[PDB]
C-alpha cells in the first residue's frame, strides 16, 4: 500500500518523462525506413542472390 | 513320389561309380562291356539277349521292378541299329513312362509371391529409414539391417530357385547331365549353398537381435547405447557365421556329396539347426517376457484386450515368434495329409514376415508418417 | 495495450447476488481463455473461475460451485460472473485475468501481485 | 584441400569425441525437475542442482526455489526433463487449488505434453489431524458426492475418513490428468510420510522410459 | 606458459637419446607440439610434429624413421626417441606448443631447448639477406621469398615470422602473414603476396637485435628461411 | 483515495500519449510502400548444418567476423561454430546446464551465457593458458537471465527475468547501471547499431527504449498483445521489430514512437520466438513454433519466403553482419545456415 504508491508515482513519473517528448509524422519515418532498404538494397546477400563464386556457404 | 532331378543326377552318379567298379572285373564271355551312361552291359555274347532291370536311377525306377529292359546282340557284333550307325540296339519300351517342382508348385508360387513383395516393401522401407536423416536412432539402425537380413534372405531364395529353374531347364532338353555334375563336384556350388544357409541363420539371429535390443531396453536400464550397438551388429551377423562355417568345414570333411546337401548323419543338419532353435526359443522367451511387461503396464494404468491384441499381433512378425507353433519337431503330420498344408503355411509366414515387418515398422509408424507429412508441406 | 476495465462491485449483503464484469479492450478477445481471480483482505490472490475461448469449456473452484456463474461476451468483448448468495468470507478484491497465451489452455496468472495482464479490480465487500 | 586446416578438422574430430563421451553420460542420467507451493533432505542421504545415485543410476534434480513465481517461461526449459516430481502440500487459503491449476497448466501446457508428473502429498499426517479434529469439506462440495474406491489400499491405522479424503485428492488429480491426454505422458502419485520416498522415484521413472521404449515400438 | 626440455648432452653417433619436454602452464593435452631444432652455427629447421591426441604425426624427411615423437598427456610432457644420430643431428633441440583452430596463433611458445651434440619435394623459402645493420628509429624491412605460392584457397597465407634473440627462445613475432601475436608490440607488421613477403619494423628500438625467421606452413614439411639478422 | 488520483493522473497520461501518437499517425507503412515492388519467392535453403550439441539448442549469436558462431545448448555446452567450414572450435562446458542464453563479444574475446542459474557467465576465447576459462561470474539479477549482449569487450548489458535489465563492468563485476520498469519478465534484449540506446521485449507486451548512459527508459511501445519472446533494432537504429506469443511481429518505430507494420497471418497459430533483419533491413526473418521460419517483407507485409527444415520448434536466429547468411537454432540440436 506504500509499495504500491510508490510504484504509482515511479510509473506517472515515467509516463510524464515520456509524453514530453516530439515525434516525427510516420509518413517521414516511414519514408525514411523505405529510403534506408532501398539504399542498401545491393549490399545484402539475401534477397539479391549472390552467386556461388563469392558465396562462402556453397562447397 | 518326391524324385526330383537333382537326386536324379546323384544317382546316376552313384549308378555309374558302382557300375564302373562293376564292370572292370568282368569275366570273359559279339558285343564289348560298354557303358553307355544310361544302362550298364556286362560281358556280351553273340546272339544273345540281355534283359536286364531298368536302371534304378531313374525317377520311375521303383514303378517298374517286375519289367526289363531287353536288348539282343547278333553274331555280326553290333545290334538292331536303327541304321548304319554305333548306336546298339537300346529299346526302352519297359522303363518307358511326381517331382517336386510340380507337386508343390502351388506352394512354389505363393512363397515366390511373398518374398518378392517381401523384397519391394523391405527395400522400400530402407529408403525410408535412410533418406530422412531425422529416423536415424540406434533402434532403427536395428531395424535397418533387421531388414537388410530380410532382403538378404529373400536374395537368397530368389536366387536358389531361379538357379534351379535355370538348371533344370538347361538339363530338361539333355540327359548327359554333365554339368550338374560338374556342379555339384564343384566348390562354387557348395560356397553358394554356405552363404545361403548364412543368410538363413543372419535372419534368425537378426530377430534374435531385434528381441535382445528391446529386452535391454525395457529391462537393463544401465546400459551403453553405442558399445551395445556395436555388439548388437557383431551377435547379429558374426555369430551366424561363427556356427555356419564349422558346419561348413565339417560338412566339406566328413560328407563330402551332395554338394553338401544329403544330411544322413542327422547329427550334421543338427548342429545348424540347434542355434536357429536357441535364437527362435529365446525369442519365445523374450516375447512372453515383453508382453508380461505390457500387460503390467496396462493393469496397472490408472478396454485392454484391444491393446493386447495389437501388442501381441504387431510383436510376432518382429520377433518370428511364430515360428514357435512348428519350432517343435512333430513328425507325426503324415496321418491326415495335414504335413503338406503344415509346410505350406510355414512357409508362408516366412515368406509374408518381411512384408509384415515392412509395414508395421516403417508404413504405420507414426514418426514415418509424420516425417512424410512434414517433408510433403516443406515440398510445396 | 493490453486493458482490462472492471466495472460492478462494493458492499453487499449476505444471501445478496451480485455480477461484475470487465470490459478487455486491446487484443482480440476470442483468442484467449479468461478467468476471475479473487484477492482476499490480507491472504494472497487465488483462483475463482475459468472460461475458454468459444465459452464452451467452463471451470469454477471448489467453495464456489453453484453460486457463481462466469460467462463471455466475445461480440462485446467482455467478461461477466455473476454471483450469487455471497458469504462474508468472500469479501475480496477482485480481478479479470487472461490467460498469456493464444489458443492454448495452460494457465499462469494468479502470480504474486505481478502479472500484467490482469485488470486492477473492485473491492467486493460482503458485510453487515 | 586443407593445408593447416586439417588440423583443424582433427580438433574438431577430438572435439566431437569428446561430445560422444558426454552423450553417453548425458542420456544415461535422468533430468527430474523438484516443483512444488521437506521433501529433498530425504535426499541426499545416500542449492538448485543435485546429482544422486540410486541403483547405479543417475538421477539429476534441479530446484527452482530461486526464481520468481511467473512460471511460464523458465518452465520450457524443462521440455526435456524425464519427470517433474510435483509436490503438493496435501493439507493447504486454500493453497491446494492453486496447486491444482498449477498441475493442470504443467499437463496442457505444449511443451509439457511429453513430461510425465511424479505427484508427491506430503503432510499426510497434517491432512489425518486435520480432518480428524475437524475444514477441507468446506473447500470442496464435490466430496460429498465421493466413495473411496475398493481397490485403494487402506493404509492400515489410519482413519477411514484419512482413507476418502487422501484417495479423493489424489484421483481428484487424476481426473484432470486423464481429462485430456493421449497416453503420452500418465501420472504417479504416491503419499509421503520421512523413510525413502527416492525408491518410488526410481520406480515411477523406470515406468516412464519404459512406457516410452514401448509406445516408441507402437506396442502402447 | 612454462616448458622445459631435458636430456641433452654429448652422444657417440649411432645411439638413441631421449630428448623430454615437460609442459607446466597451459593444458596440455589440446596443443600439437613440433619439434624444431637448430644447428649450433645454422638456422633453424624442423623436426617433427605430434598432434592434439596423438591422432596425427609427421615427421621431416631428414629424421624420418630414425626419430619417433610422443606425448604422454597426463604427464604433460612430450617425447623424442632418437635413434642411429649422425653428425648433422648436433643441434639445439627445442619443444614447441601450437594450437591450431580457427584464428588460432600456432608456433607461439618455444621451451628453453637442449644443447645435443654429436662427437665423433619440399617448399623451399628464400630467404632474402644473411645480416642487415640496423640503427635505432628508422623502419626496418626484410623480405621473404617462398618457392611455391603461400596463399591457399580460402586466403590464408600460411607464413610464419619469428624474432630469436641471442641466446633466447625464438619467439613468434607474426602469424599467417599479417597477424600480431600476443605480447608482440606494435612496431611489427607484416605484408606481401603469394611468394613476395616482407617483415616490416616500422620506428624500431632496441631489445630488437635478432635472427629473423621465416617459416612456411603451407604443407609438411615446415621450412624455414636461413634467417635475416639485425645487426647495430 | 491518493493512489486514485494518482491512477487517474496515469490513465490521463496514456490518453495524452495515445492523442499525441494518433496525431503523428497520418499514413501508415502499408500505405506508402504500395509502389514498391516486391520480393518474390525466395528460395533460401540449408548450406550447411552444424550437428553436433546433445540437447536442445536454446540461444545463439553470430561473430561479428561473420564467420564464427556461439550456440548455446542445455546439455551444459556452448560451442564456437566455424561456420564456414562446419567444425568446431571450442567446446565450452558450463556450470548449470540450463543455459536461455549467449552472445558472441564484437571483439571475439569472450563469450557470454547465463539462464536458470541467474548469472552470466563470461568465457576468455584468447587466453595465453590454453583451455577456455571462466573469465567473470556476474551473479546481481534475482531471477533467470534471458538474454545477453556485449556493447563492447569491457561491458556487457544484461536482461533477466525478474522485471530488471542491467549494465554491467566486466572488469569490477558490478552492475553498472539498472534499467528498471517492467511488469513482467525480460525475455530479450537489443543493441543499437550505435550501441548507445538498446531496446528490451519483456512478458508484459511492452518493449522499452533505454538509453545505456542514463539507465532511464525513454520510450514504451504497446502494440503487443502477449509476451514478447524477440526483439531486434533495425539496421539504422530507428526502429525494430518484435515478435510475441499472439503470433505476430510488429516494426515499431522509435522517433515515430508507435507501431507500424503487424506481420500477422491466418495460417499463424503459433507464437513466435526470434526475429532478425536482413543487411538491407527489407526481410524481417523470424522464427516461429511451428518448426518453420517466415522471412517476411518488412515493407511489403508479405510472407515472401518461408524457412522450411527444422524437426523441433527452431528457437533462436540470427543474421551475419555482412547479412551473408541466416543461422537457425532449434529444439532439435541441430543448426541450419541459410542462404
Ligand atoms: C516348392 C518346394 C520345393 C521343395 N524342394 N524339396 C526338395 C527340393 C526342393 N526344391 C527347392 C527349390 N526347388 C525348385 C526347383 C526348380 C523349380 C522350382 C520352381 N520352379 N522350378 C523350375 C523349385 F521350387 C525344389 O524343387 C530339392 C529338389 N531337393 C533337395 O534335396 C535340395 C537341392 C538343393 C540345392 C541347393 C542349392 C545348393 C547351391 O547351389 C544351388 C544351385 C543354388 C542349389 C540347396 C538346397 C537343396 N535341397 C534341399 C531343399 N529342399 O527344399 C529346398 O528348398 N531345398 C534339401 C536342402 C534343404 C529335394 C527336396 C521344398 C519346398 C519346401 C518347396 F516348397
Amino acid at each position: 500500500n506504500t509499495a504500491s504508491i510508490a510504484q504509482a508515482r515511479k510509473l506517472v513519473e515515467q509516463l510524464k518523462m515520456e509524453a514530453n517528448i516530439d515525434r516525427i509524422k510516420v509518413s517521414k519515418a516511414a519514408a525514411d525506413l523505405m529510403a534506408y532498404c532501398e539504399a542498401h538494397a545491393k549490399e545484402d546477400p539475401l534477397l539479391t542472390p549472390v552467386p556461388a563464386s563469392e558465396n562462402p556457404f556453397r562447397e | 513320389a518326391t524324385v526330383s532331378l537333382w537326386e536324379t543326377v546323384q544317382k546316376w552318379r552313384e549308378y555309374r561309380r558302382q557300375c564302373q567298379r562293376s564292370l572292370t572285373e568282368d569275366p570273359p564271355p559279339f558285343c564289348n562291356r560298354t557303358f553307355d551312361e544310361y544302362a550298364c552291359w556286362p560281358d556280351g555274347e553273340p546272339g544273345s539277349f540281355v534283359n536286364v532291370s531298368c536302371p534304378w536311377y531313374l525317377p520311375w525306377a521303383s514303378s517298374v521292378p517286375q519289367g526289363h529292359v531287353y536288348r539282343f546282340c547278333t553274331a555280326e557284333g553290333l545290334w538292331l541299329q536303327k541304321d548304319n550307325s554305333s548306336l546298339p540296339w537300346r529299346d526302352l519300351s519297359e522303363c518307358e513312362e511326381s517331382s517336386p517342382e510340380e507337386q508343390l508348385l502351388f506352394l512354389y508360387i505363393i512363397y515366390t509371391v511373398g518374398y518378392a513383395l517381401s523384397f519391394s516393401a523391405l527395400v522400400i522401407a530402407s529408403a525410408i529409414l535412410l533418406g530422412f536423416r531425422h529416423l536415424h536412432c540406434t533402434r532403427n539402425y536395428i531395424h535397418l539391417n533387421l531388414f537388410a537380413s530380410f532382403i538378404l534372405r529373400a536374395l537368397s531364395v530368389f536366387i536358389k530357385d531361379a538357379a534351379l529353374k535355370w538348371m533344370y531347364s538347361t538339363a530338361a532338353q539333355q540327359h548327359q547331365w554333365d554339368g550338374l555334375l560338374s556342379y555339384q563336384d564343384s566348390l562354387s556350388c557348395r560356397l553358394v549353398f554356405l552363404l545361403m544357409q548364412y543368410c538363413v541363420a543372419a535372419n534368425y539371429y537378426w530377430l534374435l537381435v531385434e528381441g535382445v535390443y528391446l529386452y535391454t531396453l525395457l529391462a537393463f536400464s544401465v546400459f551403453s547405447e553405442q558399445w551395445i550397438f556395436r555388439l548388437y551388429v557383431s551377435i547379429g551377423w558374426g555369430v551366424p557365421l561363427l556356427f555356419v562355417v564349422p558346419w561348413g568345414i565339417v560338412k566339406y570333411l566328413y560328407e563330402d556329396e551332395g554338394c553338401w546337401t544329403r544330411n544322413s548323419n542327422m547329427n550334421y543338419w543338427l548342429i545348424i539347426r540347434l542355434p536357429i532353435l536357441f535364437a527362435i526359443g529365446v525369442n519365445f522367451l523374450i516375447f512372453v517376457r515383453v508382453i508380461c511387461i505390457v500387460v503390467s503396464k496396462l493393469k496397472a494404468n490408472l478396454d485392454i484386450k484391444c491393446r493386447l491384441a495389437k501388442s501381441t499381433l504387431t510383436l510376432i512378425p518382429l520377433l518370428g515368434t511364430h515360428e514357435v507353433i512348428f519350432a517343435f519337431v512333430m513328425d507325426e503330420h503324415a496321418r491326415g495329409t495335414l504335413r503338406f498344408i503344415k509346410l505350406f503355411t510355414e512357409l508362408s509366414f516366412t515368406s509374408f514376415q518381411g512384408l509384415m515387418v515392412a509395414i508395421l515398422y516403417c508404413f504405420v509408424n507414426n514418426e514415418v508418417q509424420l516425417e512424410f507429412r512434414k517433408s510433403w508441406e516443406r515440398w510445396r | 495495450q493490453v486493458q482490462l476495465q472492471e466495472s460492478g462491485g462494493g458492499l453487499v449483503q449476505p444471501g445478496g447476488s451480485l455480477r461484475l464484469s470487465c470490459a478487455a479492450s486491446g487484443f482480440t478477445f476470442s483468442n484467449y481463455k479468461m478467468n476471475w481471480v479473487r484477492q482476499a483482505p490480507g491472504k494472497g490472490l487465488e483462483w475463482v473461475s475459468d472460461i475458454s475461448q468459444s465459452g464452451a469449456s467452463i471451470s469454477y473452484t471448489g467453495s464456489v460451485k453453484g453460486r457463481f456463474t462466469i460467462s463471455r461476451d466475445n461480440a462485446k468483448n467482455t467478461l461477466y460472473l455473476q454471483m450469487n448468495s455471497l458469504k462474508p468470507e468472500d469479501t475480496a478484491v477482485y480481478y479479470c485475468a487472461r490467460c498469456p497465451a493464444p489458443f492454448t489452455r495452460d494457465c499462469f496468472d494468479v502470480t504474486s501481485t505481478t502479472y500484467a495482464y490482469r485488470g486492477q479490480g473492485t473491492q467486493v465487500t460482503v458485510s453487515s | 584441400l586443407s593445408a593447416e586446416d586439417k588440423a583443424a578438422v582433427e580438433r574438431s574430430k577430438m572435439i566431437e569425441k569428446q561430445l560422444q563421451k558426454d552423450k553417453q553420460v548425458y542420456r544415461a542420467t535422468h533430468r527430474l525437475l523438484l516443483l512444488g507451493a521437506s521433501g529433498k533432505s530425504t535426499i541426499v542421504k545416500q542449492i538448485f542442482e543435485t546429482k544422486f545415485q540410486v541403483d547405479k543410476v543417475n538421477f539429476h534434480m534441479f530446484d527452482v526455489g530461486g526464481q520468481r513465481d511467473e512460471r511460464r517461461k523458465w518452465i520450457q526449459c524443462f521440455n526435456d526433463v524425464t519427470a517433474i516430481i510435483f509436490v503438493v502440500a496435501s493439507s493447504s487459503t486454500n493453497r491446494l487449488q492453486e496447486a491444482l491449476n498449477l498441475f493442470k497448466s504443467i499437463w496442457n501446457n505444449r511443451w509439457l505434453r511429453t513430461i510425465s508428473v511424479i505427484l508427491f502429498l506430503n503432510k499426510q499426517d497434517l491432512l489425518a489431524e486435520k480432518v480428524l479434529a475437524g475444514k477441507i469439506e468446506d473447500y470442496f462440495p464435490e466430496f460429498a458426492r465421493y466413495t473411496t474406491p475398493e481397490d485403494a489400499t487402506p493404509e492400515p491405522g489410519e482413519d477411514p475418513r484419512v482413507t476418502r479424503a487422501k484417495y479423493f485428492i489424489r484421483d481428484e488429480f487424476l481426473r484432470i490428468s486423464t481429462a485430456s491426454g493421449d497416453g503420452r505422458h500418465y501420472c504417479y502419485p504416491h503419499f509421503t510420510c520421512d523413510t525413502e520416498n527416492i525408491r518410488r522415484v526410481f520406480n515411477d521413472c523406470r515406468d516412464i522410459i519404459q512406457r516410452m521404449h514401448l509406445r516408441q515400438y507402437e506396442l502402447l | 606458459v612454462q616448458l622445459v626440455e631435458s636430456g641433452g648432452g654429448l652422444v657417440q653417433p649411432g645411439g638413441s637419446r631421449k630428448l623430454s619436454c615437460s609442459a607446466s602452464g597451459f593444458a596440455f593435452s589440446s596443443f600439437g607440439m613440433h619439434w624444431v631444432r637448430q644447428a649450433p652455427e645454422k638456422g633453424l629447421e624442423w623436426v617433427a610434429y605430434i598432434s592434439s591426441g596423438s591422432g596425427t604425426i609427421y615427421y621431416a624427411d631428414t629424421v624420418k624413421g630414425r626419430f619417433t615423437i610422443s606425448r604422454d598427456d597426463p604427464k604433460n610432457t612430450l617425447f623424442l626417441q632418437m635413434t642411429s644420430l649422425r653428425s648433422e643431428d648436433t643441434a639445439m633441440y627445442y619443444c614447441v606448443r601450437s594450437i591450431y583452430y580457427y584464428g588460432s596463433s600456432p608456433f607461439d611458445f618455444w621451451g628453453q631447448g637442449t644443447t645435443l651434440t654429436v662427437s665423433s619435394s619440399d617448399i623451399v623459402m628464400t630467404q632474402a639477406t644473411s645480416s642487415v645493420p640496423v640503427t635505432p628509429g628508422e623502419s626496418v624491412s626484410i623480405s621473404c621469398r617462398s618457392s611455391k605460392s603461400l596463399l591457399h584457397s580460402n586466403g590464408n597465407t600460411y607464413l610464419y615470422w619469428f624474432l630469436q634473440r641471442p641466446g633466447q627462445s625464438p619467439q613468434l613475432l607474426i602469424y599467417r602473414m599479417s597477424n600480431l601475436a600476443s605480447g608482440v608490440p606494435d612496431r611489427f607488421s607484416g605484408s606481401g603476396s603469394g611468394t613476395a613477403f616482407t617483415l616490416t619494423i616500422s620506428r624500431l628500438e632496441a631489445e630488437d637485435v635478432g635472427v629473423y625467421y621465416c617459416m612456411q606452413h603451407l604443407e609438411y614439411p615446415l621450412t624455414f628461411g636461413a634467417g635475416t639478422k639485425l645487426e647495430l | 483515495s491518493e493512489l486514485d488520483q494518482l491512477r487517474q493522473e496515469a490513465e490521463q497520461l496514456k490518453n495524452q500519449i495515445r492523442d499525441a501518437r494518433k496525431a503523428c499517425a497520418d499514413a501508415t507503412l502499408s500505405q506508402i510502400t504500395n509502389n514498391i515492388d516486391p520480393v518474390g519467392r525466395i528460395q533460401m535453403r540449408t548450406r550447411r548444418t552444424l550437428r553436433g550439441h546433445l540437447a536442445k539448442i536454446y540461444a545463439m549469436h553470430w561473430g561479428t567476423d561473420s564467420r564464427l558462431l556461439v550456440s548455446a545448448s542445455q546439455d551444459g555446452k556452448l560451442i564456437i561454430w566455424d561456420s564456414y567450414t562446419t567444425n568446431k572450435v571450442h567446446a565450452i562446458p558450463l556450470r548449470s546446464s540450463w543455459v536461455m542464453t549467449c552472445a558472441y563479444a564484437p571483439s571475439g574475446n569472450y563469450v557470454a551465457c547465463g539462464g536458470l542459474d541467474n548469472i552470466c557467465s563470461i568465457y576468455n576465447l584468447k587466453t595465453r593458458e590454453g583451455n577456455v576459462r571462466v573469465s567473470r561470474e556476474l551473479a546481481g539479477h534475482t531471477g533467470y537471465l534471458s538474454c545477453c549482449r556485449f556493447l563492447d569487450d569491457n561491458q556487457i548489458v544484461t536482461s533477466s527475468g525478474d522485471t530488471t535489465c542491467a549494465l554491467w563492468d566486466i572488469e569490477t563485476g558490478q552492475q553498472t547501471t539498472t534499467f528498471t520498469g517492467h511488469t513482467g519478465d525480460v525475455m530479450s534484449l537489443s543493441l543499437a547499431p550505435d550501441t548507445r540506446l538498446f531496446v528490451s521485449g519483456a512478458c508484459d507486451a511492452s518493449a522499452k527504449l533505454w538509453d545505456v548512459r542514463e539507465g532511464m527508459c525513454r520510450q514504451t511501445f504497446t502494440g503487443h498483445e502477449s509476451d514478447i519472446n524477440a526483439i531486434c533494432f533495425f539496421p539504422n537504429g530507428n526502429a525494430f521489430a518484435t515478435g510475441s506469443d499472439d503470433a505476430t511481429c510488429r516494426l515499431f518505430d522509435l522517433r515515430a514512437d508507435q507501431e507500424l507494420m503487424t506481420y500477422s497471418h491466418d495460417n499463424i497459430i503459433c507464437g513466435i520466438t526470434s526475429v532478425s533483419f536482413s543487411k538491407s533491413g527489407r526481410l524481417l526473418l523470424a522464427g516461429y513454433d511451428d518448426f518453420n521460419c517466415n522471412v517476411w517483407d518488412a515493407l511489403k507485409a508479405d510472407r515472401a519466403g518461408v524457412l522450411a527444415g527444422h524437426d523441433n520448434r527452431v528457437s533462436c536466429l540470427g543474421v551475419t553482419d555482412d547479412g551473408m547468411a541466416v543461422a537457425t537454432g532449434s529444439w532439435d540440436s541441430f543448426l541450419k545456415i541459410w542462404n
